[PDB]
């Protein structure tokens, strides 16, 4: 488990939260790539449940 | 057919008579689904529902 630590130390008993939206901006994105994920379905409507349908 | 007795008979002549049945239908009988083309991606259930029907 320890092999996977990102954090010095855990959260204590009461340590105070820092909010860090203060002001409405707009966002500056950056990311590893593939970071995020496209996951696609098809839809079978070519099924023979469809009949009246092209 | 009647059976009479006697001789005479005269002014007893009877008729005929033939009598009927009438057959008729029901009204029909179905199995009748809805799905969604989401759940035609794995259509094992749509053929085994189709069998349940039969």
């Amino acid at each position: 488990q320890r092999a996977y630590a990102n954090v010095n130390t855990s959260l204590a008993d009461a340590m105070a939260v820092n909010i860090l939206n203060v002001k409405d901006a707009r966002t500056n994105v950056f990311w590893a790539d593939d970071a995020i994920r496209i996951v696609s379905q098809p839809i079978p409507a070519n099924h023979e449940l469809f009949a009246g349908m092209k | 057919s009647p059976t009479q007795e006697g001789w005479d008979l005269t002014d007893k002549a009877t008729g005929l008579l033939e009598l009927n049945v009438a057959v008729n239908m029901g009204e029909p009988d179905n199995d009748f689904f809805q799905l969604r083309a989401d759940d035609l991606r794995d259509e094992t259930a749509y053929r085994r529902r189709i069998q349940s029907a039969a």
